[PDB]
C-alpha cells in the first residue's frame, strides 16, 4: 500500500490509498430565450388544445338550439297543416249540405211547375 | 468563505430539508430560535442584525400542506417568510404540469428569492438541490430550475440529492415517467447527484432499527445522517471535500456519468459495544448498506472515498483497508488507479434526540462511482417502456403542452446513458 | 385543489345525494342544524372539501339541489338532514321531464340549466382553490339522465379546467321505474364517456343482486340498495375528506386511474356488506376483489384491472394490509395488466365508518366494465330496432341519428376496453 | 301550477263528469259551494278571491236537458255559468251533426271558454275529454273540438276517456258507424285514450255488486273510481306520483297505439259481510273479469303495465307482487320491451260516494296496460260497421248532412291499417 | 226538439185527428176546456210538444184542421174536444174533393192550401225547437190524400230541415165501396216516398179484420176501426209525450228506424186489442205483450211479418212491470224467432219502458217495425190499382181536372218499384 497525505486541517485529515496503479496511463475520452422559447410553445399548444375543446362544446350548444328550434318548427307545422285540413272539410261539407237543400227545393219547384201545367191543361178542356 | 445554498423542491425535498436543518442545528449547536452560544457553519447559515443564524435555503411546494408543517414547526424560527414559496395547487404527479404549467408560472419568483441568498454571498460555491423523482413537482419544477440556474450561474457547482422511487413506499404509478424525464433534462445542468433510492433506506430501517413499518420520518432521519456526513467538510473545517468542486473532482471523471453510490455505517437501533473502525469499514462493502440497490460485483469503480466521522484514527483505517484487499476483489476500470481518497473529521456523528438512531462513537459514509449504479436505470427504464408502449398516461402530459416526442427523445437519453455504463465498465 | 361542488339531480340524484351528506354528517360529526359536535379534529381538518362554514360557526354542505319536479326536493327538505342545505341552493323547476332524456336534455332542461349555473357560479367563487364538480343522477330517467348530461357539458364550458366526477346510477329491468330506461342511458352514456373524468358506474342490477343473494333480502327497496350507494359514496370520498400522507383530490385520482381519456368509468367495491339495521384485514383484501362486493354486475375476473386504488377504514396493522394486498396481486396476477407496473394503490383511513370497526372500499378500472355496457346496449337494440317509443324523442325535436350514433360511441367504448384486455406485453 | 283541463261532452261525457267532479270535490273536502274547511289539488280547481274552488272543466252538450240537471242539482253552485255551454238541439245520434251541422254552431263558444280556463294556467299540462263513442255529439262533436284543439294548443297533451259502446246498455242502432267515424278523425290529434267498455263495466256491477239491472249512475260511479286512481297522481301528494307527460311516455310506443287497457281493484259490494292484500289487489289486475274492456289479453302480449296504487300500500309490497307477476307465462311481454313495469302510489285511501254501491277499502290498485289483445274490442266494432255498410245502411242520413261516402270507407281502412298494426307490434 | 205541429186533413184525417187530441188530452189531464185537472208533474213536463199554453193556465193543442168539405168542421166542433182547438186554426172550404186526388191535389184543394200555410206559418213561428209535423189523412179519398200530399210537399219547402211524419190511413174494399181509392192510394204513395221521414201505416184492411175475427163485431163501424187507430197513435206518441231516459224525438226515431230514404213505412202494432168502451177484466203479462206483440192479428197493417224480415224494431211498453222481465222477453223473442230479423244491422230491436199505463189498461205494448212484410200491402194496392188502369176505368174523373195518363203510370212504376227494394233487402245477405 502507498499511503500519501492530502491535507490536515482543524477538524479533519485526509490522505490517499492506493492499492495497484491503473493499467493504463491516461484517461480515455440552452440559453435563456431557448428556455422560454420551449415554455411558451407549451403554452400555445395547452391553449389551443383549450381553444378546440371549447370549440366543440360550442358546437354542441348549437346543435342544442337547433333541436329545440326543430321542435318548434314541427309544432308550427302541426298547426298548420290541421287548420288547413279542417277549414278543407268544413267548406267541403257546408257546399255538401247546400248543394242537397238545393237540389230537394229544385225537384219541389219542378212539381210547382207541374202543378201550373195541370190547372192549364184543365181550363183548356 | 464558501457559501452553499439549498433549494427544496416539493415534497420529498421539503420534508428531507427539515430533517437536515434540524441535524445541522443539532451539530453547530444552533438552537431553533436561530441563536447560538470554528467558523466554517457560515458556509450554511447567514446571520441577522439580531443575532439569528438562518439557513442559507429557498423551499419550494406548490401545495401549502407541506410548507406550512415548516411555518408552523419546530425550527420556524429559522426561517424567513421569503424563504418559504408556495402557491394553490400541485403539480399532480405530473411532470409536465410541473415543469411548463406551473413551471413557467413560478420559475421567476423562485429564481428572484435564490438570487437575494445569493446576493449575500462573498464567494458562492454553488447549490445543493434536493427533490423527488417521482413527484410532478420534484420532477418537472426541478428540471426547469437547473436549466436556469446554468443560465443564471454559469460556472457555479450544482449538486443533488434525489429521492429515487420505490414501490414499497410509493405514490404514484407514473413515477417512472417522470424519473425519466426528470433525468433527461436535467443531465447536462448536474454535476453531481446522489441518489437515494426509497427501498434501499426502508430496507436498512426494518432490518437494522427493527421497525416494521418505516415512516418518512424514519426514512428522512437516516436520509440527514448521509447527506450530513457528505457536507460535514463543508460546515466544518475538513480536509476532503471541502468545496463543491472538489466533489467532481474526486468522484466524477465523466461528467455523464455523475451518480456516485452512497453506502453508509453504522446504522444502530437507540432501543436496542461500540464497534470497530475495521468493522465499520467492511460495512461499506456490504450492499445491503448501499443508499442505492445494484450490485458492486456487476461493475467497476471509478473513484471511491471513505468519509470518516467521529473518534477515528488513520492506523486503523489504514488497517482496515489492507484487510479487505487481501480477502476482497475491488475492480476499479483500467484508466484509473485502484484505491482510496479517505477523510475524517473528528466532529462527532450526531442523531436527533428521542430518534430511533442510537449515538455511535464513529462513523463511515463511502461515496463511490460504480457502473453498477445504470441497474438502477434498467429499472426505471423497464417500467417506462411497458407503459410507454401502449402509451398509457401519456395523455395527461400532452394535455398540458408537453409534446409525445419528448418521452421518446428522453427515453433515448437514458438508453445513450446506459450504454454509456456499458462503455467504461468494459 | 381545496373544494368540491357537489351537485344532485332528479329523484334518483337526490335520494342517493341525500344518503351521502347524511351519512358523511356523521362522520364530520355536523349535526342538522350544520353545529359540529364531534370528538376528534381529524373531523374537520379537511371538513371545507365539502362544507362551507357559515357565520354562526355552523357548516352548510357545498350542494346544489336540483329537478325538473318540486317532488323530490320537497321530500329531501323534510328528511332528517333536510335543513342542513343552503335554501337558496334549491333549484328546481315545476312541470318535470316526464322519463325523457329528450325533455331534461333539451326542452325542459334548457328552460332550468342557467338557474343552476348561476347557483354554481356562486358557490365557485366562495372557493379559496376549486378542486371540482361532483354530480350525482341516474341514467335512466329524465332529469338526472337527460338534464345532469347539460349540466356537465355547460359546466366543462365555463370551468375546463376543473375535474368533473359522476356518481352515475345504471338500470335494469330488475328495479325500474320506466318502460325507456335502456334509451335514456345509452343517450346518456355517450355524454359521460365524452365530458367526465371520473365515473363511478353505480350499478342498480348489482344492487338488487347484493340485496337479494347476499343480504338475503326477499324483497329489496330503494331504502336497501341506497344503503349499498351511501356506503360506497362514503368509501370513495373518504381519502378527499380526512387527512392522510397521501393529500388526495380528484385531479391526482384520475391522474393515476385513468390510463386513456375514454376509460374513466370505475367499478366501485366494498366490504363488508351490510343489510339495513342489523370480518378480518386478509379477507377484506379478498372479498374486495370478488364479484359479490362489486356495485356493477361484472366480474372482475372476466377481465383485467388496468388501475386500483383501495382504501381500509379503522385500526389495523398496516403491515398485515400491505402484505395481504400483495399477496392477491401475486396471486391473481393474471388479473392485473402486466404493462401498468405496480398498478395498485392502497391507503389507510383510522377512522371507521359508523357502526363499523373495520372496512375496505375498492375502485377498480377493470376492462370488465365492458359487460355493463354490452347489457345497455342489448337492451338498447331490442327497443331500438323496432323503434319502440321513438316518437316521444324525435317530437322532442332529435333525430334517429342521435340514437345510433350515441349507440356507435358505446359499442367503440366496449371495443375499447376489449382491446386493452388483450393487450400483452 | 301542471294544470289539467277537464272537457265533458255530450250526454255520457258529462253525466260521468258529475260523478268525477262529486268524488274529487268529496276526496279533497270541498263543498258543493266550492269552500272549503297539500295544495296539489289546485292542478283540478282554480280558486277565486272568496276562498271558492271552481273545477278547471267545460262541460259542454248540444242539447241543454242533461246539463240542466248540473245547473239545478246538488253541485249548480260549484261551476261558473260560463262553464256549461248547451245548445238547443242535440245531433239526432249522428255524427255528421255533431261535427258539422249542429255542431259548427256552438264550437267557437266552447273554445273561447277553454281559452279563458288556459289563461288561468301557469303550467298546463293538457287536456283531458270524456265522450261516448256512440252519441252524435260524443262522436262528432269531440272529434271537432279536437281538431280545434290541435290548431289552438298545438302539440299540447290530449287524452281521452271514450265510452265503448255495448248493446246491452245502447243508445243507437247507428253505434258503430260513429263511433269508426269519431276514432279515425281523433286518431292524429289525441296522445293517449282510455277505452271503457260499457258491457265490461256493466258486468261488473252485476257479479261484483249483485245489482240486477245496474243504472247509469252505478256504472258511472264505477267509471268515476277508475278516472280518480288516474288523476290522483296530479291532484295529491304521493310517494310515486305520476304526471300526464309519464302516462304517454310509458304508455304509447307508436302514435297510433295508444289505447291502454285499464283494469281495477278491489271491486266491492257495499252490502257484503277481509282487507284484500296488496297482492290479491295486483293480481286481481290480470284476471279477465275485472278488465274495463272484454278482450283477452293472455291471448296477446303486453307492451307496458302502469300500476297506480292508493291507500294503505308499502313499497316493498309492491316490489314483491310484482315480482310474481314477473314470472307468471300466461303473462307475456313482446321481445322489444326489456322493462315493461311503472308503479305509482298514493297514499290517500280510495273514497266512496255515501249511499253508493262500492265499498270502503283500506287499499286499491288501478292498472293501466297497453296490450295487443285490445285489438279484440276494434275488430268488434268494424265488424258491426261492414255489416250495415255493406248495404250503405243510414248512411244517406250521414251524407244529407253534408258527408260523403268516402269518409266512411277512409275511416273503415284507417281502422284496418290500425288493425294491421296491433298485429305488427305484436310480431317478434 | 219540443214542439210538434199537428195537421189533419179530410173526414178521415179529422176523424182520427179529434181521437188522437181526446186520448192524449186524458192522459195528459187536460179537459175540453183546455185547463189543467192531472195529478202527476209528469203529465206536463213535455206538456210543449204538442200544447202551446194560452193566457188563462190553459193549453191549445197545436193542432191545424183543414178539410175541402165544410161539414168535418162542424163535427168536430161538436165531438167531444170540439172547444179545445183553437178557433182560427179551422181552415175549411165549401166543396169536398169528391174522393179525387187531383181535385184535393191540383185544383180546388191548391186553392186552400194557402189559407192553410197561414196557420202553418204561424204555429211554426211560435215554437221555441220545431220538431216537425205530423199529419193525419187517409190515401183513398181526395183531400187527405190529395191536397194532404200537397200539402206536405208546400210546407217542406219552407221547412226543409224539420220532419215530416204522417199517419196514413191505407184503403180497403173490405171497408169502403169507392172504386176509385187504388188510384188515389198508389198517387198519394208516390208524393209520400218522395216527401216524408216517417208514416205509419194504419190499413183499414186490417183494422175491419181485427174488429171482425177478433173484437167479433159483424159490422164494424169507423168508431169500432178509429178505436185501434187511437189506441196506436197514443202508444207510438207517448215516448213524444213523456219524460224518459231515452228523450225520444222524432228525429231520432227516423234516424234508428229507416236505413234507406224511400223505406220509411212503418207497420205499427199493439197489444191488448180491445173493444172501444169496453171493460178489461184481467191483465196481460209481460210475456203475453211480448208475444202477441209480433203477431200479425196485432199488426195494423194488412201484411204477416212472418212473410218478411224487419229493419228495425220500436217498442213501448205502458204500465208499471219489471224492465228486468221486459228486457228478456224481448230478447228472448228476438233470439227464437232469429230469421225474422236482417242479420246485417246488428241489435236492431230497442225497447223502452213508460210507467204510466194508457186510460182502461193496467199494461199495454206498442210496436213500430220497418218490416220488409209491408210490401204486401203495396203489392195489394198495386194489383187492385192495374184491375182498373188497365181498362182506363174512371181515368176522366182525373183527366177532367187536368191531369194525364203519364202521371198514373209514373205512380205505378215508383209504387212497383218500392216493392221490389223491399224485396231486395228481404232476400239480402250478410254473406
Ligand atoms: N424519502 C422520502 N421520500 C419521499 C418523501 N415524500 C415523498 N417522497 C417520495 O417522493 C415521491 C413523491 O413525490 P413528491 O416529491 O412527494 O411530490 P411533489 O414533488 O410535491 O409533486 P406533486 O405532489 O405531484 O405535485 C414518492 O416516491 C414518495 O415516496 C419523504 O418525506 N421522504
Ligand atoms: N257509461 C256511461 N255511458 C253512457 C252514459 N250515457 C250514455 N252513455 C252511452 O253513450 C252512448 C250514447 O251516446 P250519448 O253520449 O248518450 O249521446 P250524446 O253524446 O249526448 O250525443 P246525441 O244525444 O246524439 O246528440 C251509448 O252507447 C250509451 O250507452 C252514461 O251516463 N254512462
Ligand atoms: N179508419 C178510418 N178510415 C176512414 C174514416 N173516414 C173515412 N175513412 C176512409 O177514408 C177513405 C175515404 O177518404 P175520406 O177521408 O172520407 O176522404 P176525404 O179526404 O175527406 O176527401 P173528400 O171526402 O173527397 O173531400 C176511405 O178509404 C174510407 O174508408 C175514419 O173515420 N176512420
Ligand atoms: C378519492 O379517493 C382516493 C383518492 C386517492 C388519490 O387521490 C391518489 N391516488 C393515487 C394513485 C391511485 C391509483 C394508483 C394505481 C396509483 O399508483 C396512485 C396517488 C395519489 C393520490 F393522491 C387515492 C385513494 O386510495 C389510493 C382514494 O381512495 C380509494
Ligand atoms: C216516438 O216513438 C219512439 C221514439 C223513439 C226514439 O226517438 C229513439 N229511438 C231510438 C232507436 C230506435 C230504433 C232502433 C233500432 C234503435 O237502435 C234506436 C234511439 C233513440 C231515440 F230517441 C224510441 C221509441 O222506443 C224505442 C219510440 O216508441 C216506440
Ligand atoms: N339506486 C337507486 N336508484 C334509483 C332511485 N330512484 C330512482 N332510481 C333509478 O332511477 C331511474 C329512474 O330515474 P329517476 O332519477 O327516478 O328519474 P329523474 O328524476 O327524471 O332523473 C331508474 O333506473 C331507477 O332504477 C334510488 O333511490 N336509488
Ligand atoms: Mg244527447
Amino acid at each position: 500500500m502507498e499511503v500519501i497525505e492530502l491535507n490536515k486541517a482543524t477538524s479533519g485529515q485526509s490522505w490517499e490509498v492506493i492499492l495497484k496503479p491503473p493499467s493504463f496511463d491516461g484517461v480515455p475520452e440552452p440559453s435563456l430565450e431557448e428556455i422560454q422559447k420551449k415554455l411558451e410553445a407549451a403554452e400555445e399548444r395547452r391553449k389551443y388544445q383549450e381553444a378546440e375543446l371549447l370549440k366543440h362544446l360550442a358546437e354542441k350548444r348549437e346543435h342544442e338550439r337547433e333541436v329545440i328550434q326543430k321542435a318548434i318548427e314541427e309544432n308550427n307545422n302541426f298547426i298548420k297543416m290541421a287548420k288547413e285540413k279542417l277549414a278543407q272539410k268544413m267548406e267541403s261539407n257546408k257546399e255538401n249540405r247546400e248543394a242537397h237543400l238545393a237540389a230537394m227545393l229544385e225537384r219541389l219547384q219542378e212539381k210547382d211547375k207541374h202543378a201550373e201545367e195541370v190547372r192549364k191543361n184543365k181550363e183548356l178542356k | 468563505m464558501r457559501e452553499c445554498i439549498s433549494i427544496h423542491v416539493g415534497q420529498a425535498g421539503v420534508q428531507i430539508g427539515n430533517a437536515c436543518w434540524e441535524l445541522y442545528c443539532l451539530e453547530h449547536g444552533i438552537q431553533p430560535d436561530g441563536q447560538m452560544p470554528d467558523d466554517s457553519f457560515n458556509t450554511f447559515f447567514s446571520e441577522t442584525g439580531a443575532g439569528k443564524h438562518v439557513p442559507r435555503a429557498v423551499f419550494v411546494d406548490l401545495e401549502p400542506t407541506v410548507i406550512d408543517e415548516v411555518r408552523t414547526g419546530t425550527y420556524r424560527q429559522l426561517f424567513h417568510p421569503e424563504q418559504l414559496i408556495t402557491g394553490k395547487e400541485d403539480a399532480a404527479n405530473n411532470y409536465a404540469r410541473g415543469h411548463y404549467t406551473i413551471g413557467k408560472e413560478i420559475i421567476d419568483l423562485v429564481l428572484d428569492r435564490i438570487r437575494k441568498l445569493a446576493d449575500q454571498c462573498t464567494g458562492l460555491q454553488g447549490f445543493l438541490v434536493f427533490h423527488s423523482f417521482g413527484g410532478g413537482t420534484g420532477s418537472g419544477f426541478t428540471s426547469l430550475l437547473m436549466e436556469r440556474l446554468s443560465v443564471d450561474y454559469g460556472k457555479k457547482s450544482k449538486l443533488e440529492f434525489s429521492i429515487y422511487p420505490a414501490p414499497q413506499v410509493s405514490t404514484a404509478v407514473v413515477e417512472p415517467y417522470n424519473s425519466i424525464l426528470t433525468t433527461h433534462t436535467t443531465l447536462e445542468h448536474s454535476d453531481c447527484a446522489f441518489m437515494v433510492d426509497n427501498e434501499a433506506i426502508y430496507d436498512i430501517c426494518r432490518r437494522n432499527l427493527d421497525i416494521e413499518r418505516p415512516t418518512y420520518t424514519n426514512l428522512n432521519r437516516l436520509i440527514s445522517q448521509i447527506v450530513s456526513s457528505i457536507t460535514a467538510s463543508l460546515r466544518f473545517d475538513g480536509a476532503l471535500n471541502v468545496d463543491l468542486t472538489e466533489f467532481q473532482t474526486n468522484l466524477v471523471p465523466y461528467p455523464r456519468i455523475h451518480f456516485p453510490l452512497a453506502t453508509y455505517a453504522p446504522v444502530i437501533s437507540a432501543e436496542k459495544e461500540q464497534l470497530s473502525v475495521a468493522e465499520i469499514t467492511n460495512a461499506c462493502f456490504e450492499p445491503a448498506n448501499q443508499m442505492v440497490k445494484c450490485d458492486p460485483r456487476h461493475g467497476k469503480y471509478m473513484a471511491c472515498c471513505l468519509l470518516y466521522r467521529g473518534d477515528v484514527v488513520p492506523k486503523d483505517v489504514n488497517a482496515a483497508i489492507a484487510t479487505i484487499k487481501t480477502k476482497r476483489s475491488i475492480q476499479f476500470v483500467d484508466w484509473c488507479p485502484t484505491g482510496f481518497k479517505v477523510g475524517i473529521n473528528y466532529q462527532p456523528p450526531t442523531v436527533v434526540p428521542g430518534g430511533d438512531l442510537a449515538k455511535v462513537q464513529r462513523a463511515v459514509c463511502m461515496l463511490s462511482n460504480t457502473t453498477a449504479i445504470a441497474e438502477a436505470w434498467a429499472r426505471l427504464d423497464h417500467k417506462f417502456d411497458l407503459m410507454y408502449a401502449k402509451r398509457a398516461f401519456v395523455h395527461w402530459y400532452v394535455g398540458e403542452g408537453m409534446e409525445e416526442g419528448e418521452f421518446s427523445e428522453a427515453r433515448e437519453d437514458m438508453a445513450a446513458l446506459e450504454k454509456d455504463y456499458e462503455e467504461v465498465g468494459v | 385543489m381545496r373544494e368540491i361542488v357537489h351537485i344532485q339531480a332528479g329523484q334518483c340524484g337526490n335520494q342517493i345525494g341525500a344518503k351521502f351528506w347524511e351519512v358523511i354528517s356523521d362522520e364530520h360529526g355536523i349535526d342538522p342544524t350544520g353545529s359540529y359536535h364531534g370528538d376528534s379534529d381529524l373531523q374537520l381538518e379537511r371538513i371545507n372539501v365539502y362544507y362551507n362554514e357559515a357565520t354562526g360557526n355552523k357548516y352548510v354542505p357545498r350542494a346544489i339541489l336540483v329537478d325538473l319536479e318540486p317532488g323530490t326536493m320537497d321530500s329531501v327538505r323534510s328528511g332528517p338532514f333536510g335543513q342542513i342545505f343552503r335554501p337558496d341552493n334549491f333549484v328546481f323547476g315545476q312541470s318535470g321531464a316526464g322519463n325523457n332524456w329528450a325533455k331534461g336534455h333539451y326542452t325542459e332542461g334548457a328552460e332550468l340549466v342557467d338557474s343552476v349555473l348561476d347557483v354554481v357560479r356562486k358557490e365557485s367563487e366562495s372557493c379559496d382553490c376549486l378542486q371540482g364538480f361532483q354530480l350525482t343522477h341516474s341514467l335512466g330517467g329524465g332529469t338526472g339522465s337527460g338534464m345532469g348530461t347539460l349540466l356537465i357539458s355547460k359546466i366543462r364550458e365555463e370551468y375546463p379546467d376543473r375535474i368533473m366526477n359522476t356518481f352515475s346510477v345504471m338500470p335494469s329491468p330488475k328495479v325500474s321505474d320506466t318502460v325507456v330506461e335502456p334509451y335514456n342511458a345509452t343517450l346518456s352514456v355517450h355524454q359521460l364517456v365524452e365530458n367526465t373524468d371520473e365515473t363511478y358506474c353505480i350499478d342498480n342490477e348489482a344492487l338488487y343482486d347484493i340485496c337479494f343473494r347476499t343480504l338475503k333480502l326477499t324483497t329489496p327497496t330503494y331504502g336497501d340498495l341506497n344503503h349499498l350507494v351511501s356506503a360506497t359514496m362514503s368509501g370513495v370520498t373518504t381519502c378527499l375528506r380526512f387527512p392522510g400522507q397521501l393529500n388526495a383530490d380528484l385531479r391526482k385520482l384520475a391522474v393515476n386511474m385513468v390510463p386513456f381519456p375514454r376509460l374513466h368509468f370505475f367499478m366501485p367495491g366494498f366490504a363488508p356488506l351490510t343489510s339495513r339495521g342489523s370480518l378480518t384485514v386478509p379477507e377484506l383484501t379478498q372479498q374486495m376483489f370478488d364479484s359479490k362486493n362489486m356495485m356493477a354486475a361484472c366480474d372482475p375476473r372476466h377481465g383485467r384491472y388496468l388501475t386500483v386504488a383501495a382504501i381500509f377504514r379503522g385500526r389495523m396493522s398496516m403491515k398485515e394490509v400491505d402484505e395481504q394486498m400483495l399477496n392477491v396481486q401475486n396471486k391473481n396476477s393474471s388479473y392485473f395488466v402486466e404493462w401498468i407496473p405496480n398498478n395498485v394503490k392502497t391507503a389507510v383511513c383510522d377512522i371507521p365508518p359508523r357502526g363499523l370497526k373495520m372496512s375496505a372500499t375498492f375502485i377498480g378500472n377493470s376492462t370488465a366494465i365492458q359487460e355493463l355496457f354490452k347489457r345497455i346496449s342489448e337492451q338498447f337494440t331490442a327497443m331500438f330496432r323496432r323503434k319502440a317509443f321513438l316518437h316521444w324523442y324525435t317530437g322532442e325535436g332529435m333525430d334517429e341519428m342521435e340514437f345510433t350514433e350515441a349507440e356507435s360511441n358505446m359499442n367503440d367504448l366496449v371495443s375499447e376496453y376489449q382491446q386493452y384486455q388483450d393487450a400483452t406485453a
